[PDB]
RNA sequence: CGCACGGAGGCGAAGAACCACAGAUUUCCGAAUGAGAAUCUCUAACAAUUGCUUCGCGCAAUGAGGAACCCCGAGAACUGAAACAUCUCAGUAUCGGGAGGAACAGAAAACGCAACGUGAUGUCGUUAGUAACCGCGAGUGAACGCGAUACAGCCCAAAC
RNA sequence: ACUCGUACGGUCACUGAAUCCUGCCCAGUGCAGGUAUCUGAACACCUCGUACAAGAGGACGAAGGACCUGUCAACGGCGGG
RNA sequence: GCUUUACUGCAGGCUGUCGCUGAGGACUCUCACUCCGGGAGGAGGACACCGAUAGCCGGGCA
């Protein structure tokens, strides 16, 4: 039969409809009062933190982060520009809103480790995401068979080297095939083309 | 070119700022709860370097020594009202709806409780012209007709200080003194006088403005200069 | 000027390495203070 | 309180509580909003409870428009801790179902009806 | 009894010097962390941000460095086009963030010598200056496959 | 920032104490207001096209422009016969 | 370097449209949102702000 978390997975495939818009509706009256990062006891979709690797387990931590809609906040060009690079309006930043979200989450929590990140959501001018992060120093996550990896040294500071999933997403490597010449192994290495 | 003296000010380094530090107060209209029961004595009036009128030393029934801002007439041991139920007496600040039309009035508030915003200059005043259950209209110093809420406060009489606009400057040395007090660069330099370099007028064998002086209101910051937006020019027509 | 504690050490320091080669490190060596600072001619520090 | 169409009084809590205490010595409950679930769509629940202070409300959100399709009577419980406290957990319990109750067949049977008349 | 062959004197058969490994000591400033400060000072200190929590800094974490290499972001211009704007120089220089001894990648919603075929990923040789792009100008420029190197495949979410 | 400021304010410009004065021109350019009608993009909408899509056309029409008016202590002009 | 009705563009301003955005070719309301108020509460209000796009102006700048 159908599991509990199935319906909190079919209210969020349509977030405008439903009971989920009046409840969207009053949630980030408050959210909007909340700061950039806030760290909340329970995910707001439980399904989707469940299915990404959340766990009612100590060392596992969930915060809902606000990153402002749109495109770069750039400044104009303060010397001599061809008509190609005289751009401000039209640019965009190759990192996803997504992204900026779980590198806040990461910087509020040094110690902690990004597992990894959904929508919650957005208004007119701001994106919120809420973030799992994991503790990799607390041995509730050491002895964990399902979460340990995370715990390794080459995994410090995973989301800001893009090892994230999605960060691999974003950098186009989604692709095991056609189109992903220049993303695979890294954009780098690629020389910067992807 | 380089950006122009208007473009300066907006930094708001040292040269364009006010001398803050030297100013002595933010004259707003005291908070009352409801009931009046709030009158104070005046004891000193002082000057403001702020606004060059002068200002009124309160001591109010509750311990609060604060100063107001000096309608004409107002002198030391005199008792100011402040409130609803407030007496229709010169210095005394009520809302709008409790003072009668056709009475000079000062420092009137723009939405009721901002402490005052419109007629604080030297001498002028505000006149409270119809009445109504939703709307207060008052005639502002420069002739404009502005609708306003009755629950705005606003202080009774014009502003101290009057005429003082009469007297010439007479020689720089005076306007210089005046400027010091204030958040403004003088001396000014034409732009005219100016290369073309420095401003949208620089420039030429002789003195003249390269374009008309006529702005649109569309233009830049750093083009928007001489007359802005003008819907005439000259004194004849 | 006003010295502190620390600037004083500094400058107690750079008076002492001005001191000469002694005479025996000229025989141990079989045969030049290369630091030689003069208040006027050189410059120190801070 | 997007779910909650009906308040539940206090006296009506107290009965429907000590009849979830006297069902798990007896009868038989399911602890948890995964297992109440499965237990209104494969039929066995009679009376289903529902916490208040649901936070997240998506957990629980889906119940009440469940129940009614399944002809599954449900009452709402102010709080999570006290539902939990009378299935018999240390920790609380957004969501409980009585799966056939015993000795309590009776009173669960009043409380379902108390529901429908209360809206 | 250093560089360093002096003078005086001393140490060494109680086995010194010297070398290897291990340990002791290891001022002050320094991420610099009680607070301030041009290496000093003032009156108990994980400052700051975090996780756990006996909710007490009790137990932990982060910070900074490193020759370059590596990964994630920001991103020129001279130059070439015999001018120049797209293009080119070039995702280069330079900037921000971060890991390791290597990084990254990685067990197909792949390939598409179309097959009765291949079978995770890097990398090397080749495919090839081929396909593709381009004021279709100047220039730009892969991949599948193949020969090699090395080989390794697995864990959740949900159902119950 | 202006601003502990509020039109007797302060911003943006021109001229440059006082005294006597400061003529005529709004066609061009600038600014501003108006505007029946004309022109005026995209989204949505309608027609055609396409099992869809590209695309073609239509309807509506903002600011703006056309057009009209105001303005020279606004740029400036004040001749030939 | 500087100028402009040189070429080409880039900021910026104005304006339409989409999102935020809700209830009953002009209108009412309040619940988002904005502002004022210490607060109670008041004003405004699906507009404005902001994000996106389109047209116009655009030597302010390259
Ligand atoms: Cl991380
Ligand atoms: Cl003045
Ligand atoms: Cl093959
Ligand atoms: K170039
Ligand atoms: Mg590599
Ligand atoms: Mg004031
Ligand atoms: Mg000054
Ligand atoms: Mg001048
Ligand atoms: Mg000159
Ligand atoms: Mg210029
Ligand atoms: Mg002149
Ligand atoms: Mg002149
Ligand atoms: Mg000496
Ligand atoms: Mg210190
Ligand atoms: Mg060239
Ligand atoms: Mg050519
Ligand atoms: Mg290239
Ligand atoms: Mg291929
Ligand atoms: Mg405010
Ligand atoms: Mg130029
Ligand atoms: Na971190
Ligand atoms: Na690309
Ligand atoms: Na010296
Ligand atoms: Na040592
Ligand atoms: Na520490
Ligand atoms: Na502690
Ligand atoms: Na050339
Ligand atoms: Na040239
Ligand atoms: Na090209
Ligand atoms: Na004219
Ligand atoms: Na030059
Ligand atoms: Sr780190
Ligand atoms: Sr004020
Ligand atoms: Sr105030
Ligand atoms: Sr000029
Ligand atoms: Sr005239
Ligand atoms: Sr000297
Ligand atoms: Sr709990
Ligand atoms: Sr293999
Ligand atoms: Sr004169
Ligand atoms: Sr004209």
């Amino acid at each position: 039969a159908r599991s509990a978390y199935s319906y909190i997975r079919d209210a969020w495939k349509n977030p405008g409809d439903g009971q989920l818009a009046e409840l969207q509706w009053q949630r980030q009256q408050e959210w909007r009062n909340e700061g950039a990062v806030e760290r909340i006891e329970r995910p707001t979709r439980l399904d989707k933190a469940r299915s990404q690797g959340y766990k009612a387990k100590q060392g596992v931590i969930v915060a809902r982060v606000s990153v402002r809609k749109g495109s770069a906040r750039k400044r104009r060009h303060k010397a001599g520009r061809r008509s190609k690079r005289q751009g401000v309006t039209r640019i965009t930043r190759r990192k996803d809103i997504q992204r900026v979200a779980e590198e806040r989450a990461s910087r509020t929590f040094p110690n902690l480790r990004v597992l990894n990140s959904y929508s919650v959501g957005q208004d007119g001018r701001q994106k919120w995401h809420e973030v799992i992060l994991i503790d990799p120093n607390h041995p509730a996550i050491q002895n964990d068979d399902d979460l340990s990896w995370i715990c390794a040294d080459d995994q410090a500071d995973r989301v800001f080297r893009g090892l994230t999933g999605a960060g691999r997403r974003n950098r186009g490597l989604s692709g095991k095939g056609k189109g992903s010449e220049k993303t695979r192994p890294s954009l780098r290495s690629n020389g910067g083309k992807g | 070119g380089r950006r122009i003296q208007g473009q300066r000010r907006g930094r708001g380094t040292s040269t364009f700022r006010a001398p803050s530090h030297r100013y002595k107060a933010d004259l707003e209209h005291r908070k009352v709860e409801d009931g009046d029961v709030i009158a104070g004595t005046v004891v000193d009036i002082e000057h403001d370097p702020a606004r060059s009128a002068p200002v009124a030393a309160v001591e109010f029934e509750d311990g609060d020594r604060r100063l107001i801002l000096a309608p004409e007439g107002v002198g030391v041991g005199d008792e100011l009202q402040v409130g609803v139920s407030a007496e229709i007496a010169p210095g005394n600040t009520l809302p709008l709806a409790e003072i009668p039309e056709g009475v000079p009035v000062c420092n009137v508030e723009s939405s009721p409780g901002d402490g005052g915003k419109f007629a604080r200059a030297s001498g002028v005043n505000a006149q409270l012209l119809t009445h109504d259950r939703n709307v207060a209209v008052v005639k502002l110093p420069s002739g404009e007709m502005k609708r306003l809420d009755p629950q705005c406060r606003a202080t009774i009489g014009v502003v101290a200080g009057g005429g003082r606009t009469d007297k010439p400057f007479v020689k720089a040395g005076n306007k210089h003194h005046k400027m010091k007090a204030r958040g403004t660069k003088w001396p000014n330099v034409r732009g005219v006088a100016m290369n073309a370099v420095d401003h949208p007028f620089g420039g030429g064998g002789r003195q003249h403005p390269g374009k008309p002086k006529s702005i649109s209101r569309n233009a830049p910051p750093g083009r928007k200069v001489g007359d802005i937006a003008s819907k005439r020019t000259g004194r004849g027509g | 000027g006003k010295k502190s504690k620390a600037t004083k050490k500094r400058l107690a320091k750079l008076d002492n390495q001005n001191s000469r080669v002694p005479a025996w490190v000229m025989l141990k060596t079989d045969r030049r203070n290369h630091k030689r600072r003069h208040w006027r001619r050189n410059d120190t520090d801070e | 309180p997007v779910y909650v169409d009906f308040d539940v009084p206090a006296d009506l809590e107290d009965d429907a509580l000590e009849a979830l205490e006297v069902a798990r010595d007896t009868g038989a409950v399911k602890k948890g909003t995964n297992e109440t679930t499965k237990s209104i769509e494969r039929g066995s629940a009679e009376l289903v409870f529902v916490a208040e202070d649901v936070q997240p409300e998506e957990i629980v959100m889906h119940i009440p428009e469940l129940a009614d399709e399944k002809g599954v009577p449900f009452i709402f419980v102010e709080q999570q801790d006290d539902l939990g406290h009378a299935a018999g957990l240390e920790v609380g319990s957004a969501a409980a179902a009585v799966t056939d109750a015993g000795e309590a067949d009776a009173d669960v049977e009043d409380i379902a009806d108390k529901v429908e008349e209360l809206r």
